[PDB]
């Protein structure tokens, strides 16, 4: 009665069948940039159907010995779709985003996921040099990896000099494989301004580290994928022009 | 009363009005919605410098 979840958002539907939550981020839902706090002059558009649908990004191998990853957003639909043509063709974006993380195994495999958001995830340059001119920074595909997503280097520390057991204070859903099998989150507009760019700053990132192992007995499925799909949801655009890229 | 023309414009040269009131603008200007209007003869934009 509450394993049981179906979520639909324009033209795409996602069931599941073991997933027992819907962690609403910070106990908001997406809205509209009301008036009151609105800068841009200019009226925005707001497709609703073409850009508010689920966009299922590339699977993952999880190994046994695999260290976790990351994507940024909306850095990952800046080329896949209306959104990515829209984000492309607009200066100020806005939209909260709807994940879902998806990674089932058997009920003899053991391990658990922790899936969480990082408002802001500043990455870090893993280096001792304390110079600023000669300072390692990471490389703007390590920083905006893409729909591709990249890999963490040291997990621990989530590459960003703080720890990962206080990471729980962030919007967070567990996969633990004897329970459930995908992680939902739902999170607002989180910025410090009312509408902002789409290719410039990601306002925020998408966490998936195996906390506890994956472990099976031989002859049971060594391919066990990691699939996330991502719904923004009340998407905004403004500030018309030319398609930049980047 | 015996000649006219000096009491005519002597109570014709009092204050005259120069309507330019201002208004106590506490915030900058808001702005309101505006759809498309496909009208003729009324052009906002053409001004003369």
């Amino acid at each position: 009665s509450d394993r049981v979840a179906q979520l639909t958002v324009g033209n795409s539907s996602i069931t599941t069948q073991e997933a027992a939550n819907i962690v609403l981020a910070y106990g908001e839902w997406p809205e509209y940039c009301p008036d009151t706090d609105a800068t841009a002059v200019d009226k925005p558009t707001r497709p609703d159907v073409s850009v508010n649908r689920f966009y299922t990004l590339d699977s993952k191998m999880w190994q046994e010995n695999s260290t976790g990853w990351y994507w940024k957003f909306p850095d990952v639909l800046n080329k896949t779709g209306v959104f990515g043509q829209n984000a492309q063709f607009h200066y100020l974006y806005r939209s909260g985003f709807c994940l879902h993380v998806q990674c089932n195994a058997s009920k003899f495999h053991q391990g658990a996921l922790l899936v969480a958001v990082i408002p802001e995830f500043v990455l870090a340059g893993r280096g001792s040099n304390t110079k600023p001119n000669e300072a390692p920074h990471p490389g703007f595909n390590t920083t905006f990896p893409g729909t591709a997503g990249a890999s963490f280097n040291d997990p621990y520390v989530l590459d960003s000099g703080v720890p990962l057991s206080q990471s729980l204070i962030y919007p967070h859903q567990w996969i633990n494989l004897r329970t459930n099998n995908c992680a939902t989150i739902i999170v607002p507009y989180i910025n410090a301004v009312p509408f902002d760019s789409a290719i410039n700053h990601s306002n925020f990132g998408l966490i998936v580290v195996p906390v506890s192992p994956l472990k099976y007995s031989s002859g049971a499925t060594t391919a066990i994928p990691i699939t996330v799909t991502i719904a923004p949801l009340n998407s905004e655009f403004g500030g018309l022009r030319q398609a930049v890229s980047q | 009363d015996p000649v006219e023309d000096i009491i005519h414009d002597a109570l014709s040269s009092t204050v005259r009005r120069a309507i330019t009131s201002g208004q106590d603008v506490n915030t900058a200007a808001g702005t309101a919605p505006s759809s498309h209007r496909l009208e003729t003869g009324r052009v906002p934009a053409l001004q003369a410098a």
